[PDB]
């Protein structure tokens, strides 16, 4: 069900054969933590298009207990061969999404499971034989797909054509439909295998070193010196207060939090909730409003180990103010620029404003 | 990128997302090991010398908004999406329609959301009345001539009053919510 109430614990998730999974280990006395767990190795297994151990992740955690929150921060790096102009042909041309999207430099070092294991171990009270085990048997005894799954099998046929993928995603010319029956036998080999030697199949063994492999095999600069080098990262969230409730989301390497704050900040003041939901009003509002934050975005957010974001200007109240003056519900803003937040936190921007298409 | 969350009898509230880009990512699949491969390096610009731009080390800018709000030091609400860059939009929208217009949690989530980062960039899902559409095309916006999903929310709000955890799973995947008890 979409919707469902509960005492002791609760999951909600994307797939509803993770759901299922978690709440089975929240029913054993496993923490919310232990279940988040469980969660991703299952989603990998059931939307392995959508989420996964060669991947990033941002997991935030209120504790206990000690009442901190605390974010994992799995977020991947990119490999010491990586260069800034690795996105333009010998043009200075940028390339085309499509070939930048499927090739080896778009492959930043996966963390997830660096994240999982930090995660656990912090707040872990369960396994770690337990917590992979279930999803080991979806992958293995496999399990019938979901529209969602059919779909994007379906929708992107040609890039998974020209991989290792069409095996066993395009069985034979076509793509699985709703229903049929997803066995993943190596997936579920190297899941195994995560069970048994721990993490360090993957930062320091087959793994690390197949994925080196191949993503030299596609063009990429990595090696299995990088992924023996990843390592999570803890952020403490970026806060804030809206309507008399206090916000916890993610900062810098992260665009989201922000600029999800400042939306708020600027759109808080025009006391919405006057106007109809499905109203001119609203929507012109909101719509001017995602321009501002937008425009923000793209000038000054990126990962801060290596640049100076303003998340005081960025959130100033008097910066707020500047901004709101550009909204209006008679007419539309057309000089769409980003701010200078900078006029309001101590400091100059390390990096110039470019463009992108 | 998907977005799930958790929440335990002890307390601990978990908003986790969590992605490998395009969906299956770059598409490849590490041979033999069926474990598909991120693509999140083109997160990073193209154009270089921005502050998002390609660095050796460096981790390319991300949207992803997992969130917890408190009401008065406890964790009250959580909220987190995919969609890409639209995930900043649909969680400030989907914390509006809860917060702002007191819907219920349920109703927040379906609610239909716009996006759009620029004047060329428009989206909107199903449920936008045409008249309203037409209305703010004639303004200036550029909202095209059919709709789409943007998002999907997971989310928990932890109800003191009713001593309960109350949890939905946007209608926009086949995702679900489930709770335990004893
Ligand atoms: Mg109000
Ligand atoms: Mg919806």
């Amino acid at each position: 069900d979409k919707v469902a109430v509960g005492k002791d614990g609760m999951v909600a998730t994307a797939h509803p054969l993770a759901s299922k999974i978690g709440a089975e280990v929240l029913k054993k006395g496993g923490n919310a933590i232990d279940a988040a767990i469980a969660i991703q190795y299952a989603l990998n297994v059931t939307e392995p298009m959508m989420s996964g151990i060669g991947g990033g992740g941002f997991m935030m955690v209120y504790d206990g207990e000690t009442k901190e929150t605390s974010i994992i921060n799995s977020r991947e790096r990119a490999p010491e061969g990586a260069k800034p102009d690795m996105f333009l042909d010998e043009d200075g041309k940028v390339i085309p999404f499509s070939e930048r999207s499927r090739h080896g430099n778009a492959v930043g070092v996966p963390g997830t499971l660096k994240g999982l294991e930090a995660a656990h171990k912090k707040w872990g009270t369960k396994k770690m034989e337990d917590l992979i085990s279930p999803s080991i048997k979806l992958t293995e005894e496999g399990f019938p797909i979901d529209s969602v799954l059919a779909d994007a099998i379906k929708d992107h046929q040609d890039k998974l054509s020209k991989t290792a993928a069409k095996d066993i995603f395009l069985p034979d010319g076509e793509p699985l439909k709703e229903g049929d029956i997803l066995v993943q036998k190596d997936m579920a080999k190297t899941f195994k295998l995560i069970r048994k030697e721990g993490s360090k199949a993957f930062y320091d063994g087959e793994i690390g070193r197949a994925i080196a492999d191949v993503v030299q095999d596609f063009g990429g600069s990595m090696t299995p010196d990088d992924l023996s080098r990843y390592e999570v990262t803890t952020d403490k969230p970026i806060w804030g207060e809206y309507h008399g409730y206090d916000i916890a989301s993610m900062p810098p390497p992260s665009s989201g939090g922000v600029f999800m704050l400042q939306m708020l900040k600027l759109i808080d003041d025009f006391h919405l909730s006057q106007y109809d939901p499905k109203s001119f009003e609203k929507y012109h509002l909101l719509a001017e409003t995602m321009h501002l934050s937008y425009a923000d975005r793209a000038a000054y957010a990126g990962d801060p180990e290596f640049v100076d974001v303003p998340l005081r200007g960025l959130l100033d109240p008097d910066y707020i103010k500047e901004r709101q003056k550009l909204i209006s519900l008679d007419s539309m803003n057309r000089d769409v620029k980003e701010g200078d937040p900078w006029k309001y936190e101590e400091g100059e921007p390390n990096y110039e404003i470019v463009p992108q298409p | 990128t998907t977005h799930f969350t958790v929440t335990d009898q002890w307390g601990n509230v978990v908003s986790y997302t969590t992605t490998i880009e395009q969906l299956f990512g770059t598409g490849i699949l590490v041979p033999g090991y069926g474990l598909f491969l991120n693509n999140e390096l083109t997160d990073f610009d193209a154009i270089p010398g921005g502050a998002n731009e390609v660095q050796p080390n460096k981790r390319p800018l991300s949207s992803m908004t997992p969130t917890i709000v408190f009401k008065d030091e406890k964790p009250v609400l959580t909220v987190g999406s995919p969609g890409g860059t639209t995930i900043i939009a649909s969680v400030f929208q989907t914390i509006l329609n809860y917060f702002e217009y007191g819907m219920s949690l349920q109703d927040a989530i379906e609610e239909p959301r716009i996006y759009t980062n620029s004047l060329t960039s428009y989206r909107y899902e199903s449920g936008m009345p045409e008249d309203v559409r037409r209305k703010l095309n004639d303004f200036g916006h550029k909202f095209g001539s059919n709709p789409v999903d943007i998002g999907n929310v997971q989310s928990i709000f932890i109800d003191r009053e009713n001593k309960t955890f109350m949890g939905v799973a946007d209608s926009s995947r086949n995702g679900t919510a489930v709770g335990v008890n004893i």
